[PDB]
């Protein structure tokens, strides 16, 4: 099963992963307006499955800007799936070769949708306007199964992102914390133990984004 | 598992970023059906990107599989307020027409001089660093042909302070090094600009060497993207930088942290400078006040019977460079630097010994810095300051050291190599002028002569490129004659688009090719520079998208009716649909090729040049008014195939050059027809061609070089990343420049750990990258040579008398307001300025008592025509904004989100507030001096609300009115809206 290292002290916002998302899955822009911040959109849509959020933040009477690439976390035990599978087991797919947590086209008959976007802590599934539809990261599950890697840590330059194994990417991120653990004493995995997608980030989570951490 | 990867039976190619000049590789997938793109993503295997792209690669797709790219010509009359659907023929043979009528009326053969010229005074040409290698040499070989003098690109705005600062440094205007050569550094420098934003995929290799335990230092008047990855962010005011950069020579000489084996053997510190050199209070010797010129040989060195600069090499002499170099520093203390710059003295503390740690031996520091300042006034001093610590940490020629001076677009290398500018052919050969009659008089003004027989002095070279660039335009035409079918610009008058934009406003220009460019966003004073377009005749405009300048006339506060002005928009294929190659920041030129087709029904411009020449050769060749012979013999033969279409390959070799004729050179044989291996073998007397004499052994007999893929390095080359069997680097795949610095006299490296060149003296010969010079080691008196060989001695210059503003940088404030005076001397600003209020004291409107720069995001490309119309980038940056403090937010009562006006003695223009705690206001003597910030990417055409040109607001860098924009500061109110 696969796994993400997602270390934001190495971001630096280029971009290039939420685009990169877009243009693998052929995701539109949506509509959009500058409200004061870099940062757009301002939040995940059906259509924008990986976000790069943005906060400035003053840290010990000094200016810095930090950075999450948000994106679903591919929970190993899905609560948005075990939501689901109340009303039909086939809407959401947990594949057990990757670990992928797959929204399929079929969300659209969901009855109750809103729980399932209830049961995620990080707040990731967004509904189609036209109905029950619902999206989100796929893990590139096509490119992952074809002798790829997903298309955000293919396109990211700094190695802030990684992909692989989920134990190779447990052991990097927890290597990785303990590099920056002096020099940092608030950084943190987030939720280590419960997730596909491991983000480090330097400094409390919320500071990051508000759903950062269950 | 069982998924299909929606490109399982695509054409796969490979291509090259058409953004920044980072190089980075792509791989272009298209369907074998619709031959449109399917897939567009990072190549893997290139050893620059790894497959890595920021926003802007990444969105390449978008750009070609665009339904906003107009699929015909287009057409529009004078008066009309609309454009017209035309066919291809109908506008290329009316745009011929217009060429020849045109040209005929406005050329002069013999000026009221009596000087023969043979030049074109009403048609000008902007563009493009956007073209490849191949196109941009047959344009500016057209345009020449056809008697253009006016003949300007990018380069002229942001690197043209750096060619001139540069090549009087070390001999070369080139970024010194390369990308990949960043995670070599032991210290990098970010100073004037803003890597993580403005070339992404360099941050790959700058945090490469952060890994390694470098330390990265960001120095600029607000906190961005790549300060958040910086061990070292320092705020300084704007234009204050040579201040900073001044005390951190002081602190280097007086510490004694320079590198004195390096500074004797490679640098001019040792050259006895002559007893007319002096400077007080401001200004060197030779000021003439009238004229506010220099009277330069006032500083010339001293020489000895052969006319060479005598030397002290203890460095003790009271005029040897070294002594008046510490001299001339000491005024520099941190108290002052801190006062005039605005940073905590113990920050900049913390900065110079950081930096300074690197003038070990051993150790390398590089500095990082893109645009500058606009105004030379401003900015050629502030990179020579750079150049200068450069040199005295022997930065120079090492691994991890170098002026990486980072070239903007992703071939504005390639565009400058290729003499789209009004001063240089390709090659970087001064252009013919009217007091320069004769071949042979050019020849002998352009090439310098040294009479010490240790300097390699390179352009002692110079007949064998002019002769062979000529022949590659008019190979059956003898020199002397070819030379008179150049024009000949006016003595003394500047052709830059620092004065072309003024003469078209005084009607003198009646037609315009605005090739690849969008002036009417990127020009000074945008409504100064649109109303001038309306004094055209006609203007060809020829991009991708419509436009704000092919569109001028039905822009804002324009009257279609009014404007008289017959425009030709001719949309043209983008970099994926193309082949022909590009050369990147670091010099390496890479083939790219066709992915899907010209999207219909679009051409690519190397046919469009090829199209419209052919065309005007044939009406001259009816009708040879005045002057017909350069424009019907120049050799258009050469750049196209049995079937008359463009041909890059063709083009390409021509570049590179061949025999014309059999000749021998050396011990090397060449036959009729043959491609020339290198520069070392061209010919004075006519019988070679090379397009541009740099790119001489990058398409020789053996083949295309800059369309190898080999990643094969020695052990030695792998350590440090040169990858020279990875596309080809000018000059001769000499990946650092001024390399043999970075060994001892007798050829062994500084950096044992990262060697870029060594000596092997049983195999006389030198191993790791390709030495820049290929003599034996300098120690060899008889048949070694001085590292520095562009150079008239071999020596880089520390002090160098030939930049107009003084043989050493020197503080001056670069703006009249607010009025701050500054603690190094009486002189308050440049006294070779000529736009300041000198007799009276300035008179600061209060109207407009903020200080406005401009400059770039991630997302964003140039005046945003092109991201813009990328909906993926607009998504994320969708509309103008005004970055301002929080201080200045409360003083004016603005809100985050607002919509605010800003507005310059100009224009005004809208904006969406951003404010931020990484902007915050200097304090200066008492004063707390405001400055915004706005990016240049927006302008009316597109989106409906996206803003329109920060330009509205902007002056020149000078008198014009128009022009070079000075983009980095200009006073502006801001209200909220
Ligand atoms: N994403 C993106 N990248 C680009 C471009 C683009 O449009 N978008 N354009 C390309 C081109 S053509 C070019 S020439 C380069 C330009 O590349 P850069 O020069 O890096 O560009 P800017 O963003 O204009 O300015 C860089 C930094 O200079 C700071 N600055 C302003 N005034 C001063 C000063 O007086 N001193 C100092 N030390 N800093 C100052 C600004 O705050 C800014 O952060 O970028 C190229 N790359
Ligand atoms: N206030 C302010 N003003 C500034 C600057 C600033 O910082 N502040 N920057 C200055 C610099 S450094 C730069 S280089 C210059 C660029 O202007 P310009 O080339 O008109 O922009 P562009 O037109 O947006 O970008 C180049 C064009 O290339 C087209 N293009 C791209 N590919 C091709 C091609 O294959 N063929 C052709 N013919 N065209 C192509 C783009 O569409 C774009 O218009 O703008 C200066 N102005
Ligand atoms: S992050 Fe939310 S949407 Fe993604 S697997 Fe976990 S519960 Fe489901
Ligand atoms: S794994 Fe694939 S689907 Fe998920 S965020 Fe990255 S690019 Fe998008
Ligand atoms: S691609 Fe990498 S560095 Fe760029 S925004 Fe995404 S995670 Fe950050
Ligand atoms: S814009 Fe520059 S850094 Fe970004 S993908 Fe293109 S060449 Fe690379
Ligand atoms: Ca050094
Ligand atoms: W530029």
């Amino acid at each position: 099963s696969k796994g993400f290292f997602v270390d934001t002290t190495r971001c630096t916002a280029c971009r290039g992963c939420q685009v990169a998302c877009k243009q693998w899955h052929g995701n539109p822009a949506t509509p959009t307006e500058n409200t004061g911040f870099h940062q757009n959109p301002p939040d995940f849509n059906f259509h924008t499955y990986k976000l790069v959020r943005m906060h400035e933040q003053e840290i010990d009477g000094r200016i810095d800007w930090l950075f999450f690439p948000d994106q679903c976390r591919h929970c190993i035990a899905p609560p948005c799936k075990a939501t689901a599978d109340m009303e039909d087991e086939s809407a959401i797919i947990h594949d057990d070769a990757t670990g992928c947590v797959l929204f399929t086209p079929k969300t659209k008959d969901l009855e109750d949708y809103e729980s399932v976007i209830s049961a995620c802590p990080y707040d990731v599934p967004r509904k189609v306007a036209e109905s029950n539809q619902m999206a989100k990261c796929d893990m590139c599950i096509d490119r992952i199964t074809n002798g790829l890697r997903p298309a955000c840590v293919t396109s990211c330059p700094t190695g802030a992102m990684n992909f692989g194994d989920l134990s190779e990417m447990e052991a990097m991120a927890s290597a990785r914390l303990a590099e920056i653990k002096a020099a940092y004493s608030d950084a943190k995995l987030c939720d280590p133990d419960d997730v596909r997608v491991i983000f480090l980030t330097a400094h409390n989570p919320k500071l990051y984004h508000e759903y950062a951490v269950a | 598992a069982t998924m299909a990867l929606k490109t399982v039976d695509a054409k796969q190619t490979t291509s090259v970023c058409c953004y920044c000049s980072v190089g980075c590789g792509l791989i272009v997938h298209t369907d074998k059906k619709t031959n449109r793109a399917i897939n567009v993503e990072g190549d893997p295997d290139h050893p620059i990107n790894e497959g890595s792209l920021c926003a802007k690669g990444a969105s390449t797709w978008q750009l070609a599989e665009n339904e906003r790219r107009p699929a015909n010509p287009l057409y529009r009359a004078p008066g009309s307020d609309q454009w017209e659907e035309k066919s291809w023929d109908w506008m290329l043979d009316t745009i011929a027409e217009r060429v020849a009528k045109t040209r005929e009326a406005t050329f002069v053969t013999k000026n009221a001089k009596g000087q023969v010229v043979n030049r074109c005074d009403g048609i000008a040409s902007v563009g493009s660093a956007a073209m490849d290698n191949e196109e941009c040499w047959i344009y500016q070989a057209w345009l020449r042909s056809l008697g253009l003098f006016y003949i300007e690109h990018q380069a002229r705005i942001x690197h043209s302070a750096t060619v001139a600062a540069l090549a009087e440094s070390y001999g070369r205007g080139a970024m010194t090094n390369h990308w990949i050569d960043l995670k070599n550094s032991d210290v990098i420098l970010m100073m004037g600009s803003n890597p993580a934003e403005n070339h992404p995929i360099s941050f790959k290799w700058v945090m490469r060497a952060k890994d390694k335990g470098a330390t990265l230092i960001h120095v600029d008047p607000r906190y961005t993207r790549t300060s958040t990855k910086c061990d070292l962010y320092a705020p300084l005011r704007s234009g204050s930088d040579i201040a900073f950069l001044n005390g951190m020579t002081k602190y280097i000489l007086e510490k004694e942290l320079y590198f004195k084996d390096y500074v004797v053997n490679y640098t001019n510190a040792s050259f006895i400078v002559g007893e007319g050199f002096a400077f007080e209070e401001g200004l060197f010797a030779g000021y003439n006040k009238e004229t506010r010129k220099y009277d330069k040989s006032k500083w010339g060195f001293e020489r000895d019977e052969n006319g060479n600069p005598k030397r002290d090499e203890t460095l003790k002499h009271p005029r040897c460079v070294f002594q008046i170099m510490k001299k001339h520093y000491e005024r520099y203390d941190l108290d002052k630097i801190s006062a005039i710059c605005g940073t905590p003295k113990e920050l900049i503390l913390k900065v110079y010994d950081a930096y300074c740690a690197t003038g070990k031996p051993d150790k390398a520091g590089t500095i990082m810095y893109a645009m500058g300042w606009t105004q030379h006034t401003v900015g050629v001093q502030n990179i020579r300051a750079m150049s200068i610590n450069q040199l005295l940490l022997g930065n120079i020629g090492v691994a991890g050291g170098g002026v990486n001076a980072l070239r903007g677009e992703a071939n504005v290398q390639g565009s400058t190599d290729h003499g789209l500018l009004m001063h240089i052919y390709p090659g970087y050969l001064g252009t013919a002028r009217a007091s320069i009659p004769t071949y042979e008089e050019y020849t002998k003004k352009f090439t310098p002569v040294s009479k010490d027989p240790q300097s390699a002095n390179w352009w002692s070279n110079f007949p064998k490129y002019s002769a062979s660039y000529i022949k590659s335009m008019w190979p059956d035409a003898d020199l002397n004659e070819a030379y008179g079918y150049l024009p000949k610009g006016e003595d003394g008058k500047d052709y830059s688009w620092l004065t072309l934009f003024d003469d078209m406003f005084q009607g003198k220009i009646k037609g315009f090719f605005a090739w690849g460019q969008n002036p009417a966003c990127s020009g000074a004073n945008s409504n100064k520079t649109r109303e001038a377009l309306t004094k055209l005749d006609w203007m060809v405009n020829v991009n991708i998208f419509d436009n704000e300048t092919g569109s001028f006339w039905r822009g804002p506060d324009m009257d279609p009716k009014k404007i008289k002005t017959e425009v030709f928009f001719l949309p043209c294929a983008v970099a994926i649909e193309k082949e022909g190659s590009i050369s990147n920041s670091g010099r390496w030129m890479q083939w790219r090729y066709v992915g899907p087709e010209p999207r219909k029904n679009a051409i690519p411009d190397g046919d469009l040049i090829v199209e419209l020449a052919k065309r005007v050769q044939k009406l001259l060749a009816k009708t040879p008014g005045k002057l017909a012979a350069p424009v019907t013999k120049l050799k258009t033969d050469y750049w196209v195939n049995d079937h008359g279409h463009f041909d890059p390959h063709k083009i390409a070799k021509l570049i590179n050059g061949f025999a014309l004729k059999d000749f021998k050179v050396g011990d090397v044989e060449y036959k009729a027809g043959q491609q020339i291996a290198t520069f070392g073998h061209l010919q004075a007397d006519g019988s070679t061609t090379s397009g541009c004499w740099i790119y001489t052994g990058s398409y020789t007999e053996k083949g295309n070089m800059a369309a190898r893929r080999d990643k094969t390095q020695t052990d030695m080359q792998a350590k440090i990343g040169l990858y020279p069997g990875w596309t080809w680097a000018w000059p001769v795949n000499r990946r650092i420049i001024y390399n043999r610095a970075s060994v001892d006299l007798n050829g062994k490296p500084y950096a044992p750990e990262k060697a870029v060149v060594e000596w092997n003296a049983a195999e006389k010969k030198w191993v790791g990258d390709v030495p820049d010079g290929p003599w034996p080691p300098q120690a060899d008196k008889e048949k070694g040579k001085r590292a520095f060989i562009m150079k008239p001695e071999g020596y880089a210059y520390l002090y160098g008398p030939g930049r107009e503003d003084g043989p050493l940088p020197e503080y001056y404030e670069p703006m009249e307001c607010p009025v701050i005076e500054h603690p190094f001397s009486k002189t308050l600003h440049n006294p070779t300025a000529l736009h300041f209020a000198t007799e009276e004291k300035a008179v600061c409107d209060p109207r407009y008592p903020f200080i406005c720069s401009t400059y770039r995001v991630t997302e964003h490309w140039q005046t945003g025509l092109m991201t813009r119309n990328t909906p993926w980038l607009l998504e994320a940056e969708p509309q103008m904004f005004c970055e301002m403090s929080e201080e200045l937010a409360t003083l004016r009562g603005i809100k985050n989100g607002d919509k605010v006006i800003l507005e310059s003695v100009r224009g005004k223009l809208w904006a969406k507030a951003i404010i931020t705690k990484r902007i915050k206001p200097f304090a200066i003597q008492g004063q707390q001096v405001h400055m915004v910030g706005i990016p240049w990417h927006y302008g009316w055409s597109f989106p409906k609300n996206g803003g329109d040109a920060a330009n509205i607001l902007t002056p020149s860098v000078g008198n014009p009115n128009t022009g070079i924009p000075e983009t980095k500061a200009f006073m502006v109110n801001v209200t909220k809206a």
